[PDB]
RNA sequence: UUUUCGCUUCCUUUUUUUGGUUGCGCACCUACAAAUUGCCAACUCAGAACUGCUUACGGCGGGGAAUCCAACUGUAUAAUU
RNA sequence: GAUCUGGUUGAUUCUGCCAGUAGUCAUAUGCUUGUUUCAAGGACUUAGCCAUGCAUGCCUCAGAAUCACUGCAUUGCAGGAAUCUGCGCAUGGCUCAUUACAUCAGACGUAAUCUGCCGCCAAAAUUUUGCGGUCUCCGCAUUACUGGAUAACUUGGCGAAACGCCAAGCUAAUACAUGAACCAAUCGGACGCUCUCUUUUUCUAUGUCGCGGCUUGUGUUUACGCACUUGUCGUGGCGAUGAGACGUCCAGCGAAUGAAUGAAAUUAGAACCAACGCCUCCACCCGGGGGCAGUAACACUCAGACGUGUUGACUCAAUUCAUUCCGUGCGAAAGCCGAGCCUUUUUGCUCGGCGUCUACUGACGAACAACUGCCCUAUCAGCCAGUGAUGGCCGUGUAGUGGACUGCCAUGGCGUUGACGGGAGCGGGGGAUUAGGGUUCGAUUCCGGAGAGGGAGCCUGAGAAAUAGCUACCACUUCUACG
RNA sequence: AGAAACACGGGAGCGGUUCCUCCUCACUUUCACGCAUGUCAUGCAUGCGAGGGGGCGUCCGUGAAUUUUACUGUGACCAAAAAAGUGCGACCAAAGCAGUCUGCCGACUUGAAUUACAAAGCAUGGGAUAACGAAGCAUCACACCGUUUCG
RNA sequence: CUUCUUCACGCGAAAGCUUGGAGGUUACAGUCUCAGGGGGGAGUACGUUCGCAAGAGUGAAACUUAAAGAAAUUGACGGA
C-alpha cells in the first residue's frame, strides 16, 4: 500500500488489467476485490491475506511469480535482518557409524518469503524449492507453522 | 566471453571460490545490446544451439495496445518519456522492457472513432457513412467511459505507453498504454523532478 | 465509575457534607493522514554524460636502507663554531 | 588362524617400549628356476621430451554423361578417374596435471531450459505456367511448368619451400534458386453504397416481418431532388421494424505482442419491472386479437441444447479478437527401383514401393540445481560488503533460472557442531587387511568427474573452448635456394 | 492421523437395506441408426420390459468448501554401478551358465539367489527423544450441551 | 575430623588401598572433565601469545637411543 503502491514502482502482474464492468456493492462495506492468489502447488491453500491483502511482491510465488516444486523443507527461522526474504537454520544430528553416536550439526538456508507472511527467527517454517529466485535463494517459504492454530492460547490467560 | 555463474563470487562464508576447469561456453552470454530509437537494424542471431534471438539496433513503430480497449493499432512510437531507472536512459532512448513511451494516438483515435463513431479534434473517417453506422455508437452508448486524459493525449497524438516485451532481448517493444493510478502517479512523478 | 478534578440540579444520609444525579467545565489526539501542499532557498559534495589534450598561472615534502652521537622541545658564543 | 615369542633383574614380581612375527600377490631388487595351466604389466620421478612409424570414414537398387579411364566385339546395367551431394567426425585412447562442499555419491530439481539424431505424426493459398493477346494488363487456356553459378576437367601459370599458389576457360547435383499449384474444409473480422422472406408434399422441414416518412433554420449546377432531426408523424417510435439475405472488403494454417478465456460452495420465498421462451380466436400463408411460461395446460411433426483442456501444483497448453513479424505458409519446378496402359515402346496417361522435404511431440541427451555426504590442520578464526558481500528493488543479460548482471535500495550474510586461511591426492564403485570391533587403500581396467603443450580466446555445429579445429599470446621446435 | 462439517460429480449404487400396487413382460417427446437370441443371412420373428414412487441406515468418485491433529526408534516394505564377495560338478582347479539330444534332420531346457553411514516414503509401536505445557490470571476474575423462540 | 580399632572380600605388581580407600570393573559401561600415552632430544627452540618485570601461557621437529621406569625380595654395604 502506502495508499496504494508502496515501493518506487508498481508491478504488473500476471493478472491486473482490469475487468472494469462488475460494480458489486460493498457487501458489509467490503467488496473486496479480485486478486491473484491461487490454489497453492502440489496441495494447499494460501492465506486470506493474499487474496484480501494488498501488498504486492514479485519474488513471492504465492500471490505471485515463482513456482515451488520438489523438496519441501522445514526449518527454524534463523535470520530476518534482511527484508522479505528469510533464512532458516536446520540443526540436525549427524550420526557416526563407528562411534555409534550422533553429533549436532546444522546448515543455514535462505529462502525467500512472500510478503503476506510475517515470521521471526526461531519460528518454525516449511519452505519449498523453486527455480532460483536469488543467488542464494531457490527456496520460498511456504508456511510458518505453529501449534493448535494459536500456540497455547487457552493456558496463557494472564493476570491484571 | 562471460559466464553466467554464481560460481566465482564469494562462497558466503566469504569463502573463496575457485576454479575447476572451463569458463563454460554454454554459459557464455553477450554483453548488453539494447536498441536505440530510430530505424532498426535488427539481427537474427543464431543463439543457443541454433535458433534466432532478435538483436535490435534502433526501432521505430509500435503496436500500441489498448489494454482497456483490446484492439491495438500499429503506430509511431513517438517517444520515450520515462525509463524507470534513468535520466540517461530516457535521454538515450534505449528501449527496454517497460520503457515508457509516448504514442501517436491517431489510429487509436480513429479506432474509437470507427468503432464507436467518436473523436476529439479530427474527423477523417467519420464522413464515410437509418444506419449501421447507427450501431457503432449504439454499442458505445451502451457503456464506455474512456479516460478524458487519454483523449487529450490523443489530441496532441502523444500518448503514454509501457512496453510488453524485452527489446534488449527480442529486439522489439510494443506496449500498451500506461494507465490509471499508475499513470497518475507517473504523471505525478513526471512532474515531480523539475 | 470504593480517589482530594470542579461546580449546578436533583435524590439519599441529619446534611443546603459526602455519595449518587444532572448540565457544563477540569485531566485524557481518544481530534490523530499526509503533513499533502505553498513558498523560497543554498553552494558543497557527488554523479553522469557531452567533449578534447595540455610536465604548462600560481603556489607545490625526494625517498629508502644503516652506523656513531644526543632522549625530547628548549638554550647559545653580538660578528668564524 | 580372534596366542605370540625375543629383548631391562642379584634374583624376584612388575609398568613398559624395541626386535621378531602374520599379511600386503602392493613396488623394486637379489638369488633361483621342469613343464605346463590360469596373468596384470613407464601411473608412480618429470602431465619430461619426442625422430619414428602408424592410429575416422563410408554410399546403396534408390542426388549428379561427361566422353579421362575402364569395362564389353559393341552395346553395355556396371564401373569410375574423379569431384559436387550427406552424416558423422565433439564416445576413442591416454592421463590424474587439476580438486576440495568444489566435485564424486545417495538423493534430487529442472512448472528455471536448450536439445541433431529417433519413434511415435500431423498439415489449405495459390500467383506460378503456358498460351493468346494486350496494358507489360486483360483475356484465354485440357495447364502439364521453371530459374541461376559453381566441382571435378582443359590450358596457361605461379612458387625454393610449405597446408605455397593463381589465372582464365568447361558442364550436374535432393548444393544454390523460384520453391512452382491456377483444384477443393468445416472457420473469423470489417463495410455497404446492396437485396429484402431459401427448397416441397397429400398434412407436415427451418432459418420468419424488412416495414419508415414528413420536415425548422440550414445544404445541389444561384428557381426541380434527398437529408439533418429541432419539430412532427409512421410498423411503438418527437429523428433506424435491422434481424434475413445479397455483395464488397481484410487468410481464419507457424511465430510474436496485446487483450480476454481457467471449480461442482447458502437457497433465493417470491414478487415487480425490463427479456426471451411458450401456448391461445382464425386464415395455405401473410395477417389477425388473447393468455401464459410462479397457486394453471394437453395439441399441426408445437414452454427451458449439442459445452467442466493438462499436473496435488502454472502466468501451463489450448481457442477467439485486435495489432504484428526477415524461421512454416514442408503444402513439390529435383533423384531410385517396380510395375500398368497408351505408346511400338517411347512422349502421354496409370498404378506401386523409396528420395529433397516443415511445424509438434517423444525419446535422447545436454545443459542448468538442492537437501544429504565427503580428506588434513588454530602458535589457521573470525570471514565476509572498491562491489557483489547478503538481501530488497526495475530492467538487463542468457537456452532459461538467478547479483548472472545493470541500475536503484536496504544493511546483510558466514563462522567455536571451527567459519576463514592453510594441508594433503580427483571423487565414487570399489580396493586392501583386522574373530570381532576395526586399520588402510583407492593411479589403473567400475563409474562419475577431470584433463589435455603452457596459457587465453573464437568461429561453427544439434553439439564442443571442442587437443591427430581456429586465432593470438608463452614457452619450445621443423624447414628455407632462408622471401 | 481419521474423524466431525458442508458441498459437488459417478450411487434400487460400487455395495447395502427399508415403505409403497413396487405387484402391470416396452424405458424415450424425439435422437436413442445398439444389444441378446436364431433362422432366413440383417428377408421374417421376439424382446429390451416390475421401469416407477416412498424410504434408507447407506456407498463410491470428488471439490472449491467448515472444524481439529509431534519425534524417534523398531517394523516392514518401498525405491539401485562393474564385485572377488552370494548361485548349475565347467574334466577339473582357477570356471560356467549351460545344457538335457540320437534318445532328438529333433526334444526338454536354461539359468536360483545377494547385501551398506546416508534415502525419503509407508506400518506399528512407545520404550526414549523436541515442540509446548513457559509462565496458573481472562476460568469465578475450556466458555458449554443445547432446546423452544412464534421474541 | 577423625584418628583408627578393626573389617570387607575388594582392589592392587606391590608398596599398598576408606566416609561414601586406589574397593564395589577385562563379568571390562552412573555424569561431567582435565591429563596422559617408550625413553632421550626439550618443554625447547627468535615458535607464538600474556606479562611492568621476572618469566608465565602456550609449545615443537631435527637430532638421539634400548631402555627408562616401578615395587617387593634377597643379598651387599654404610662417614648407619
Amino acid at each position: 500500500d502506502l495508499t496504494v503502491q508502496h515501493e518506487k514502482a508498481y508491478q504488473r502482474q500476471t493478472a491486473v488489467n482490469e475487468n472494469i464492468r462488475t460494480a458489486s456493492k460493498k457487501h458489509v462495506n467490503r467488496s473486496g476485490h479480485i486478486r491473484y492468489s491461487k490454489k497453492i502447488g502440489l496441495g494447499f491453500a494460501t492465506p486470506k491475506a493474499a487474496i484480501n491483502g494488498k501488498y504486492i511482491d514479485r519474488k513471492c510465488p504465492f500471490t505471485s511469480n515463482v513456482s515451488i516444486r520438489g523438496r519441501i523443507l522445514r526449518g527454524v527461522v534463523h535470520s530476518t535482518k534482511m527484508r522479505r526474504s528469510i533464512v532458516i537454520r536446520r540443526n540436525y544430528l549427524h550420526f557416526i557409524r563407528k562411534y555409534q553416536r550422533y553429533q549436532k550439526r546444522h546448515r543455514n538456508i535462505t529462502v525467500h518469503c512472500s510478503p503476506c507472511f510475517d515470521p521471526k527467527p526461531g519460528d518454525e517454517v516449511v519452505v519449498g524449492q523453486c527455480r532460483p529466485l536469488s543467488k542464494t535463494i531457490r527456496y520460498n517459504v511456504l508456511q510458518v507453522v505453529s501449534k493448535s492454530a494459536a500456540d497455547k492460547m487457552g493456558k496463557k490467560f494472564s493476570k491484571n | 566471453g562471460i559466464v553466467r555463474s554464481r560460481l566465482h563470487k564469494r562462497k558466503i562464508t566469504g569463502g573463496k571460490t575457485k576454479i575447476h576447469r572451463k569458463r563454460m561456453k554454454a554459459e557464455l552470454g553477450r554483453l548488453p545490446a539494447n536498441t536505440k530509437l530510430g530505424p532498426r537494424r535488427v539481427s537474427p542471431v543464431r543463439a543457443r544451439g541454433g535458433n534466432f534471438k532478435l538483436r535490435g539496433l534502433r526501432l521505430d513503430t509500435g503496436n500500441f495496445a489498448w489494454g482497456t480497449e483490446a484492439s491495438a493499432q500499429r503506430a509511431r512510437i513517438l517517444d520515450v518519456v520515462y525509463n524507470a531507472t534513468s535520466n540517461e536512459l530516457v535521454r538515450t532512448k534505449t528501449l527496454v522492457k517497460n520503457c515508457i513511451v509516448v504514442v501517436d494516438a491517431a489510429p487509436f483515435r480513429l479506432w474509437y472513432a470507427k468503432h464507436y463513431g467518436i473523436d476529439l479534434g479530427a474527423s477523417k473517417s467519420k464522413k464515410a457513412t437509418s444506419s449501421k453506422l447507427k450501431r457503432k455508437w449504439e454499442y458505445r452508448r451502451k457503456h464506455h467511459k474512456i479516460e478524458k486524459a487519454l483523449a487529450d493525449q490523443l489530441r496532441e497524438g502523444r500518448l503514454l505507453a509501457r512496453i510488453t516485451s524485452r527489446p534488449g532481448q527480442t529486439g522489439r517493444a510494443d506496449g500498451a498504454l500506461l494507465e490509471g493510478a499508475e499513470l497518475q502517479f507517473y504523471l505525478k512523478k513526471l512532474d515531480k523532478k523539475k
